[PDB]
């Protein structure tokens, strides 16, 4: 099968701006046989361009198509508000038709660091039999973000989650959501529960913890 | 065939409309009434009657097959299956010129002359669930029916006996075995919906079809009749398919009327019930012309080239 | 104009088999549309399956022998309608799976490549998810204190639960971030709100949580 290796992962980028994405092919397309799509977080793709250039009835003409060797790209002039989102290319030279990764357009912001949390589980939790710690990273830019958790000092490995917000519509910043779990016997038994958070915002890597019981 | 894999949607197919109104304007120029009216309003709820006089040529407008081929810069698209819901993805599609000889007989409740189904009887429905979505049956043996200016029309006991049945069957098929089907007559409306009107020889008949709806999915109706015989009536003022507004034909005048036709196909319209018990009551329909078109197109798209 | 509608989401054992529907509504026949069906798993790109191109069906090689294509024209009570038949469902068969159609009337239009094609039409996607679990409603933990709080809705299925604060009146500050699958195969998520320190104990905080499919409604109040 043919594959497409799209490029880059993500962009950041403000309304008005022109954009860039491009689409390696592993074959020649002789026939300009790429589409462009575009999704928004909980809906279905819509095709954009189909045969490399051409746009499809009732998409704005700021999008446009081009190519050149193996490498195909979509362009975006005066980025738009409801142009943020995914944009995936297809070949469909050969079969079967095969899709990029993808690539995620989002708002560009200045820098904001995180506002950083820790809630030890609930006392109505812990009767139930279970203890979840929780870490809160509130409000920040950009979305790249490291939380470690640590007990006694130890590194933890496997038993934990994270969440993240889609960009906020309005000021554009993420949250996130950090969810250590463990059995009510190993939460009792420890000390000290820290969550340790890295981000560019943050001159040095920032630790909120706590001691069981205070 | 065509290697791809496409979507379909004769409930939405633009071939019917553009068939629609090519039929319409085959009419302007081979039925013309000696008086139309037609509503004309400001939306002043007043609304005064636009009326037009013109000859009344007695002609024996007789339809000619029609061929639809895609010109330019375009390309007709046909799905192959025995049975296709004409609402979908179409696997077997494949290109075509022109779509099969359609011969635009504009009736309702029976679709005459139409193409029948190859494999089985087939009934497709924008919506079985909505009461209100006419239901296209699709007969895969037509059953004859000769109607003549003489007032009425004959048709096979037998045959219409067992298509009831090879619908009928068909119909629990789509709304759950363990339900009883029934047929009864027009729930009412205009005279063109409630009886089997169609035109034959320029004549508009209307034919009474309660022989041919009131059937129960327990009894019979052929004691002592061999063929069924609708008792038919030509109108000379009718309300037209084309548009809202009567139109006033001149009275027949050749010594003689005939028509012979193959009950092709339904327009059926099941009756809401409201959930209740099953025993979906399903009745005549249709008056809507493209439902007819569409019965013909269902399987075909038009497409721009690439 | 077409609408490609979907039938609704299903949670289905793994092992077993399902059936998704796609009602073509501008679809006039599938002689002239071709059916291609596409997925997508969480996170992920796109994936083709197989379709139907002038009433033949075929299938991916990944797919080949556990999937079947179909579709039928209709008209009056149904638009045409196409469905896809999966057999032997995992794990890794969870995912939105979207019928999508393209006309081939046109041998020139270029959305078309000999079979192999573009999708200029797409349905909302239907949810196929595979799972043992079985319908589970939630235990809700309050999560206490400018300062932070929140709830922890864990340990439910299916999806999805609903959660408001304050029966909708604070809404400024509110982070409901979307649910995590556990280990235990069940869901949980949380909710957030930030508010300022002074007002805390001046001001009530409930959290109302709703999960509709094990009838589930609970109203936690978070206290300092
Ligand atoms: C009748 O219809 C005409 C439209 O031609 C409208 O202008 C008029 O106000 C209506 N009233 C009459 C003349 O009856
Ligand atoms: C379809 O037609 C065949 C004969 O052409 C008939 O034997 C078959 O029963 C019909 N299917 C039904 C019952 O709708
Ligand atoms: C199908 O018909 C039902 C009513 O019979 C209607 O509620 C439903 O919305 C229809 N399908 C769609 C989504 O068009
Ligand atoms: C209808 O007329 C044809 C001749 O066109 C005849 O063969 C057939 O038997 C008639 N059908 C009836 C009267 O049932
Ligand atoms: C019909 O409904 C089910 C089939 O879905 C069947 O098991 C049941 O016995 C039947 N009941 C009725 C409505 O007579
Ligand atoms: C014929 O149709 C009328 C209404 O159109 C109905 O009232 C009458 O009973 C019918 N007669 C027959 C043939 O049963
Ligand atoms: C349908 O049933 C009614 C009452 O059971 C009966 O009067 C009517 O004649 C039946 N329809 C026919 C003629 O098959
Ligand atoms: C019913 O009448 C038809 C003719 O109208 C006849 O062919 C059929 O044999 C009759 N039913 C029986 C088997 O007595
Ligand atoms: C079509 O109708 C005529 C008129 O009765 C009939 O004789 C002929 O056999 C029919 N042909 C078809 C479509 O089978
Ligand atoms: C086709 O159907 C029409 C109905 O309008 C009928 O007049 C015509 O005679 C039929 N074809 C034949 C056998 O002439
Ligand atoms: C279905 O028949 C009637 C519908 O009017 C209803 O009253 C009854 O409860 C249902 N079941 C029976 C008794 O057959
Ligand atoms: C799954 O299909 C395979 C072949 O693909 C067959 O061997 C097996 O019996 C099926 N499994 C079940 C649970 O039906
Ligand atoms: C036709 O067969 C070829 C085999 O290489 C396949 O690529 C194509 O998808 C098929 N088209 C259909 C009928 O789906
Ligand atoms: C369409 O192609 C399929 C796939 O091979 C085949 O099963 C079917 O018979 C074909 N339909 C026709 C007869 O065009």
């Amino acid at each position: 099968d043919i594959q497409m290796t799209q490029s880059p992962s993500t962009l950041s980028a403000s309304i008005g701006d022109t954009v860039r994405i491009s689409c390696r092919a592993s074959q020649s397309i002789t026939g300009n046989w790429v589409a462009w799509y575009q999704q928004r977080p909980g809906k279905a793709p819509r095709l954009l361009i189909y045969r490399g250039a051409a746009l499809l009835g009732g998409v704005p003409s700021r999008f446009s198509g081009s190519a050149a060797g193996t490498d195909f790209t979509l362009t975006i002039g005066n980025l738009q508000a409801e142009d943020f989102g995914t944009f995936y290319c297809q070949q469909y030279d050969t079969y079967p038709g095969t899709f990029g990764q993808g690539t995620k357009v989002e708002v560009k912001r200045t820098v904001a660091a995180p506002s950083v949390f820790i809630f030890p589980p609930s006392d109505e939790q812990l009767k139930s039999g279970t203890a979840s710690v929780v870490c809160l990273l509130n409000n920040f830019y950009p979305r790249e973000a490291k939380v470690q958790w640590k007990v006694d000092n130890a590194l933890q490995s496997g038993n934990s989650q994270e969440s993240v917000t889609e960009q906020d519509s309005k000021d554009s910043t993420y949250s996130l959501s950090s969810t250590l779990t463990l059995s009510k016997a190993d939460y009792e038994k420890h000390k000290v529960y820290a969550c340790e958070v890295t981000h560019q915002g943050l001159s040095s890597p920032v630790t909120k913890s706590f001691n069981r019981g205070e | 065939l065509e290697n791809v894999t496409e979507n379909f949607n004769m409930w939405k197919n633009n071939m019917v409309e553009q068939m629609h109104e090519d039929i319409i304007s085959l009419w302007d120029q081979s039925l013309k009434p000696c008086v139309k009216l037609t509503p004309l309003c400001v939306g002043a709820g007043s609304c005064n009657t636009s009326v037009i006089t013109q000859a009344c040529p007695k002609v024996s407008f007789e339809p000619i097959p029609i061929h639809y081929c895609a010109p330019a810069g375009f390309a007709i698209l046909k799905c192959n299956d025995k049975k296709f819901n004409g609402t979908g993805p179409c696997t077997n599609v494949s290109t075509v010129q022109c779509t099969h000889g359609i011969r635009p007989v504009v009736s309702t409740q029976l679709l005459l002359n139409g193409s029948l189904a190859e494999e089985e009887i087939v009934i497709r429905s924008e919506n079985f669930t909505n009461n209100a979505k006419t239901i296209i049956v699709q007969l895969n043996e037509s059953v004859v029916i000769n109607c003549t200016g003489a007032g009425h029309c004959n048709l096979s006991k037998t045959q219409w006996e067992n298509t009831l049945e090879q619908i009928a069957i068909k119909l629990k098929e789509q709304f759950g075995n363990n339900k009883t089907i029934i047929f009864n007559p027009s729930s009412g409306g205009d005279p063109e919906i409630v009886t089997h009107s169609f035109n034959c020889g320029g004549e508009f008949f209307y034919c009474n079809s309660t022989q041919l709806f009131t059937w129960n999915d327990t009894r019979k109706l052929n004691n002592t009749g061999r063929n069924i015989t609708l008792p038919c009536r030509i109108k000379q003022i009718i309300n037209m398919w084309q548009e809202v507004g009567k139109a006033m034909y001149a009275p027949p005048i050749r010594g003689q009327i005939r028509c012979s036709s193959n009950i092709t196909g339904l327009l059926l319209t099941r009756d809401g019930g409201k959930d209740t018990n099953g025993t979906e009551i399903f009745r005549p329909g249709g008056g809507d012309m493209r439902d007819n078109w569409r019965s013909e197109l269902y399987k075909y798209k038009v497409v721009k080239i690439e | 104009q077409i609408h490609l509608v979907q039938s609704g989401t299903e949670v289905k054992k793994p092992g077993s088999s399902v059936t998704v529907s796609c009602k073509a509504y501008g679809v006039n026949t599938f002689g002239l549309y071709a059916v291609n069906w596409v997925r997508q798993a969480p996170g992920q790109s796109l994936e083709y399956i197989g379709q139907i191109w002038r009433w033949k069906s075929s299938a991916s090689h990944h797919f080949r022998g556990r999937v079947l294509i179909s579709a039928v024209d209709l008209t009056g009570s149904s638009p045409p309608i196409s469905s896809l038949e999966i057999k032997n469902l995992t794990s890794d068969d969870t995912a939105v799976y979207f019928c999508t159609t393209t006309s081939t009337y046109d041998k020139w239009s270029g959305l078309h490549h000999d079979g192999v094609m573009a999708f200029s039409s797409w349905g909302q996607g239907t949810l196929i998810s595979v799972s043992a679990a079985s319908t589970k409603g939630p235990s809700v933990f309050p999560l206490a204190p400018t300062a932070a709080l929140g709830c922890l809705v864990k340990d439910y299925f299916p999806e999805p639960v609903t959660v408001s604060w304050n029966s909708g009146a604070l809404t400024s500050g509110v982070h409901t971030f979307p649910a995590v699958l556990q280990s235990s195969g069940l869901y949980s998520l949380s909710s957030v709100v930030t508010v300022p320190s002074s007002s805390l104990g001046t001001q009530t905080y409930i959290c109302n949580v709703n999960h509709k499919p094990s009838n589930t409604k609970v109203d936690k109040r978070v206290e300092p």
